């Protein structure tokens, strides 16, 4: 052996940190515990999609309660709320529901009655005076 | 055996209306062929004059002697 | 990964911007070998830029040891008693300079995962949904089935 | 076999219900066209993906400015269906040296030569 | 080979002050080489690790396996040393707090490898009375976990 | 508003009966409002592990 | 007379636009439960677990103890907030 | 033997950690490890804080008094900090008293001083001097610096404050490092009280309110193991609080609380320290 590799014990606890908290002997063989924490680690950066889809789908739970509590549904609060310039977003949307349930509270009439003009400026049809809150606000 | 949504038919609609605009847009050309003959001639040639002169500009970089020198530096120490 | 790694709130040391912002490094101890060409751009960086860099932080007490070392270190040690000893090994005098304004910039606080964003001590300020906020109430506090 | 397809020039050619249903004029055409692309590349012929790499439509939902000359019209037809066409219209001038670096391309097709962020 | 255990009788402590509580004593023994199986042994020690030594010599002294002679061998050996040598004034008042048994040095025997397989028996005594077994939790320790689990829950996955 | 911590803590997550009467009701249209009132997603303090769900009484 | 929700049982929601048109100021303070809407105060492992199950309204399988690996796995010094 | 030395330097310096984390030694103070220039670094505390001092005060507002006696038992083989500390502590008092007498002024003033004692108190004043470096620079017996030792460094520091710079600037110290200490707290956090209903009685008598009449607003679960009452509190059928609770005599205590916070200012919803 001329040169014969002495540093192994810590390429070895390189990969082994990292499964200190499996079950069996993937904590503790160094064959076992590499195919898991490689896996683990595949598993750990394709959950980052998921982290953000799963807090998304969180949040539309989260504004389809509530907005059910005051009688919308969820595709009627965002469409009409968009329609108004409000442009919050699903994050503060569910915080305020949680936390904040009067400001919801009127966001949810502005989003109902926002839908109503929407209704009844859609059925008279023709030209008429817009609604007060289906006016835009023009930026150039 | 697989079928056909309403999803499915209104997205082929909206792409076939897309569509159809493209077809009109397509359909009124500012210039004739005769007209647009060698109207961009010019930008052309120097366009690839200029791809054809980076092409034959191609050459090793200059050495310098403070490059080399400056190696020494790696034993610099202290008084 | 998270589930293996420790991971906490997203903090302060002591509230440190409500009243006065308090640099969170105490102590830098430099030690720089004499004779040594692992300690090049720390010796560069005590001649040029550690006096300028004292000057423009008062609050930071910097040791420079200078000792025969085989590996130079940095060590930050911070107001909460966290202590981050970092190499400044082989490494240029700019490089050592934004290391060195990092651990300046940054707070005794772990790197491990911060759990939220955010930290709010109220989050809620008319009142947080309880199942009973945005429910009408009945006549003399009946429940359904309730006769009299 | 599948092979590259031609398009015969009725198909190529507006009718005055069509002048009532787009905004367009028959007499005084636009000049320039915004081009986007809409639809990947992928799964169509090799053809159509050089054609979307010479107009300079490789990022999807991004704008490309054309002439509206035969040539560049002859390549928008060939991969017709994967953009978007909309004429260039401009409502002020074109911008001059001026107004070179405060201009932005709204949605609706039309670039504005002066774009402030305060509301009118 | 590693003797470790056989030290641990040989830790002094320095000398405590009259406000403050007797420490108990710790009485490490050991035996090395026994032959026997290190399985076989587990049951034997795993029998007596909270009892009294009176009440482990007691119930080492009418079961059938081998290895209950060799462990009633090594705690009348450490209640002598602990009489003798560590200051315990009570022999009854000793119990055992640790009772295990390694693998020792085994042979090899070619018949066809066959192992003749050794063990040791590692026992701690702490002078004191055995420590009251723990009672099963009862429905208000179950009920005041249940709700104190409810008492704990957040708001997840917003301010 | 103005709880202290255990007080609103319990407030939030307390879980409430409800009543459903399904006289000449179809069994999925009730079982759809039943369900959600059974995982708890009629709360905005909703999530699947922190277990928020109530009771449904279907008479 | 017209109301976008029942301002009845949250706050009383008084939406407005500003005569710019550019903010919506919303209005809504708390609406108090009345004095008539209130009543006055009024003045062995099997069957254990059987008996916590039907108290609490769970099933039986989170009264069941776990081992040594799941117990010392869990954290004791959690992180806490707020 | 694999002939080498690095893997066997990391691997002594492994064993060394796994050595430290095994047994690991009592704690020294600062000032008995290396790197240590004490008057660098009282220097150093000076100019952290942004402020001034007369250095040498500032020295003594770190010397204790346990810190002479034990140092002149170690002679036989300095000013003290008492009166800095009783300057200070003084000052403290009257100061946060203002502040709190300011800001909420509808407290009694057996909140105000259970307030003051809060903010002056040994787990509040400890918490603030381990992360401003004071028990570094304290020169005191013992290690760990014990707690009353550090208060008493703590307010021998705002004392050195005071001679060096002003009542104003001491001020905006206390305001900076003690008053920040109350966010995020609720008032019973502070000021602890057992029968808030008859202290609740009692503040509605010196408003010449009648006594309020606790009322069942709404409920839930009423007879299972996990109930919800919303108790409220009415005064002349006008409520001023309601509270929630798992019992009844649970939520009327807490709405008695809630309309104690009500009275005084301190709700969750009160405008915020302004600094």
């Amino acid at each position: 052996l001329r040169n014969r590799v002495t540093d192994r014990y810590f390429r070895i606890q390189e990969v082994l940190k990292h499964a200190r908290h499996f079950r069996g002997r993937k904590n503790r063989c160094y064959r076992l515990a590499v195919r898991t924490v490689i896996r683990a680690f595949v598993k750990c950066t394709k959950a980052r999609y998921l982290k953000k889809k799963n807090m998304r789908t969180l949040w539309i739970n989260r504004i389809t309660a509530a907005s059910q509590e005051h009688g919308l549904k969820y595709p009627a609060l965002i469409g009409n709320l968009v329609k108004c310039q409000v442009e919050l977003n699903r994050k503060v949307l569910a915080d305020l529901a949680i936390y904040e349930p009067k400001t919801f509270k009127s966001l949810a009439a502005l989003a109902s009655r926002r839908r109503h003009e929407g209704f009844a400026a859609a059925l008279g049809d023709g030209k008429e005076p817009e609604g007060i809150f289906s006016r835009v606000v023009q930026y150039h | 055996p697989r079928f056909v949504s309403l999803r499915a038919k209104q997205n082929m609609i909206r792409r076939l209306e897309i569509e159809a605009e493209n077809h009109y847009w397509l359909s009124m050309p500012y210039m004739t062929r005769e007209q647009e003959r060698g109207h961009a001639a010019v930008r052309r040639r120097e366009a690839f004059e200029a791809i054809k002169a980076a092409a034959t500009s191609k050459f090793p970089p200059h050495r310098f002697i403070a490059d080399q020198l400056d190696h020494l530096n790696v034993t610099k120490k202290w008084s | 990964t998270a589930r293996g790694t420790p991971s906490r709130f997203l903090a302060s040391v002591l509230h440190n911007g409500l009243g006065r912002y308090v640099q969170q490094l105490q102590r830098l101890s430099f030690s720089v070998s004499r004779d040594g060409a692992s300690s090049r751009g720390a010796r560069e960086f005590v001649e040029r830029e550690v006096i300028d860099f004292a000057r423009r932080n008062p609050g930071v007490v910097i040791y420079v040891n200078s000792r025969p070392c085989c590996v130079p270190r940095v060590v930050a040690e911070y107001l909460n008693g966290a202590v981050r000893e970092e190499s400044i090994h082989c490494k240029s005098v700019e490089e050592i300079s934004t290391l060195v304004q990092k651990l300046a910039d940054q707070s005794g606080l772990d790197v491990i995962r911060i759990r939220k964003p955010f930290h709010t001590d109220n989050p809620s300020i008319q009142g947080q949904w309880h199942p009973f906020t945005n429910k009408p109430t009945t006549f003399r506090g009946l429940r359904p089935r309730e006769v009299q | 076999k599948f092979t590259r397809s031609r398009i015969p020039e009725k198909v190529f050619q507006a009718s005055p219900e069509d002048h009532e249903k787009y905004g367009g004029d028959p007499q005084n055409p636009h000049k320039l066209h915004i081009v986007t692309r809409i639809k990947s590349t992928r799964r169509r012929p090799y053809w159509e993906k050089d054609i979307i790499k010479m107009l300079g439509l490789e990022k999807a939902h991004t704008p490309q400015v054309h002439k509206n000359i035969p040539s560049v019209n002859a390549k928008l037809k060939v991969v017709k269906h994967l953009i978007r066409i909309k004429p260039l219209k401009l409502p002020q001038g074109l911008p001059a040296e001026e107004n070179m670096s405060n201009t932005c391309l709204k949605s609706t097709g039309e670039l504005v030569v002066q774009w402030h962020l305060k509301p009118v | 080979i590693s003797r470790k255990w056989e030290k641990k009788n040989k830790i002094v402590y320095p000398p405590q002050l009259p406000g403050e509580p007797r420490r108990p004593a710790e009485i490490y023994h050991c035996r090395r080489q026994i032959k026997y199986s290190k399985d076989k042994m587990w049951y034997l020690a795993k029998l007596i690790r909270g009892m009294s030594i009176d009440q482990a010599l007691a119930q080492l002294e009418f079961n059938d396996k081998k290895g209950a002679k060799i462990i009633k061998e090594v705690l009348l050996e450490a209640q002598d040393m602990a009489v003798r040598d560590h200051n315990v004034e009570f022999r009854s008042n000793l119990y055992i707090a640790e009772s295990t048994s390694g693998r020792g040095q085994c042979l090899k025997r070619i018949r066809g490898i066959m192992e003749k397989v050794y063990c040791h028996y590692f026992v701690k005594l702490v002078e004191g009375p055995p420590p009251p077994p723990e009672p099963p939790k009862t429905a208000v320790a179950h009920a005041k976990e249940y709700i104190q689990q409810l008492r704990s829950r957040t708001i997840v996955h917003t301010l | 508003s103005s709880f202290s911590r255990a007080p609103q803590q319990w407030a939030t997550f307390a879980r409430i009966w409800y009543l459903l009467d399904g006289k000449m009701q179809p069994p999925g249209k009730l079982a759809a409002m039943a369900s959600i009132r059974l995982q708890g997603l009629h709360k905005p303090v909703y999530h699947a592990l922190s277990d928020c769900g109530d009771h449904v009484v279907i008479m | 007379t017209y109301s976008p929700l029942p301002d009845d049982y949250n706050c009383n929601v008084e939406l407005a636009l500003t005569s710019d048109g550019r903010t919506i100021v919303c209005y809504h303070p708390s609406v108090d439960i009345p004095y008539e809407h209130t009543k006055p105060i009024p003045r062995e492992e099997g069957p254990m677990i059987e008996q916590l199950s039907k108290m609490f309204f769970t099933t039986k399988h989170r009264w069941y103890p776990h081992g040594r690996y799941h117990r010392c796995r869990k954290n004791l010094n959690p992180p806490k907030d707020r | 033997v694999k002939k080498g030395f690095r893997a066997a330097f990391r691997f002594q310096k492994e064993l060394e950690r796994q050595r430290l984390l095994r047994c690991p030694p009592p704690p020294v103070r600062r000032s008995e490890k290396p790197n240590w220039d004490y008057h660098a670094e009282i220097q150093a505390f000076g100019h952290r804080l942004q402020e001034n001092f007369s250095l040498d005060l500032l020295k003594t507002a770190f010397v204790n008094s346990c810190y002479i006696k034990s140092e002149e038992a170690k002679r036989q083989q300095l000013k003290s900090n008492q009166e800095l500390s009783e300057q200070g502590t003084s000052f403290s008092q009257t100061c946060l008293t203002q502040f709190l007498e300011d800001e909420y002024p509808d407290m009694p003033t057996e909140g105000i001083k259970n307030l003051v004692d809060f903010l002056t108190g040994e787990e509040v004043v400890c918490h603030v001097a381990r992360n401003l470096a004071v028990e570094q620079l304290t020169l005191s017996e013992e290690f760990p610096v014990p707690p009353a030792v550090l208060q008493q460094t703590f307010f021998a520091v705002i004392g050195a404050l005071l001679q060096s710079s002003g009542p104003e600037r001491t001020a905006l110290f206390i305001r900076d490092f003690l008053i920040t200490q109350m966010t995020g707290k609720e008032l019973f956090e502070m000021w602890k009280i057992i029968n808030p209903m008859g202290l609740l009685v009692e503040e509605l008598k010196k408003r010449n309110v009648s006594a309020p009449e606790s009322r069942l607003t709404r409920q839930s679960g009423g007879t299972t193991a996990l109930p919800l009452y919303f108790v409220g509190l009415y005064c002349d059928k006008k409520l001023i609080a309601e509270g929630p609770g798992e019992t009844v005599l649970v939520a009327e205590e807490e709405a008695a609380r809630v309309a104690l916070r009500k009275l005084y200012g301190f709700t969750e919803n009160r405008r915020p320290w302004n600094y």
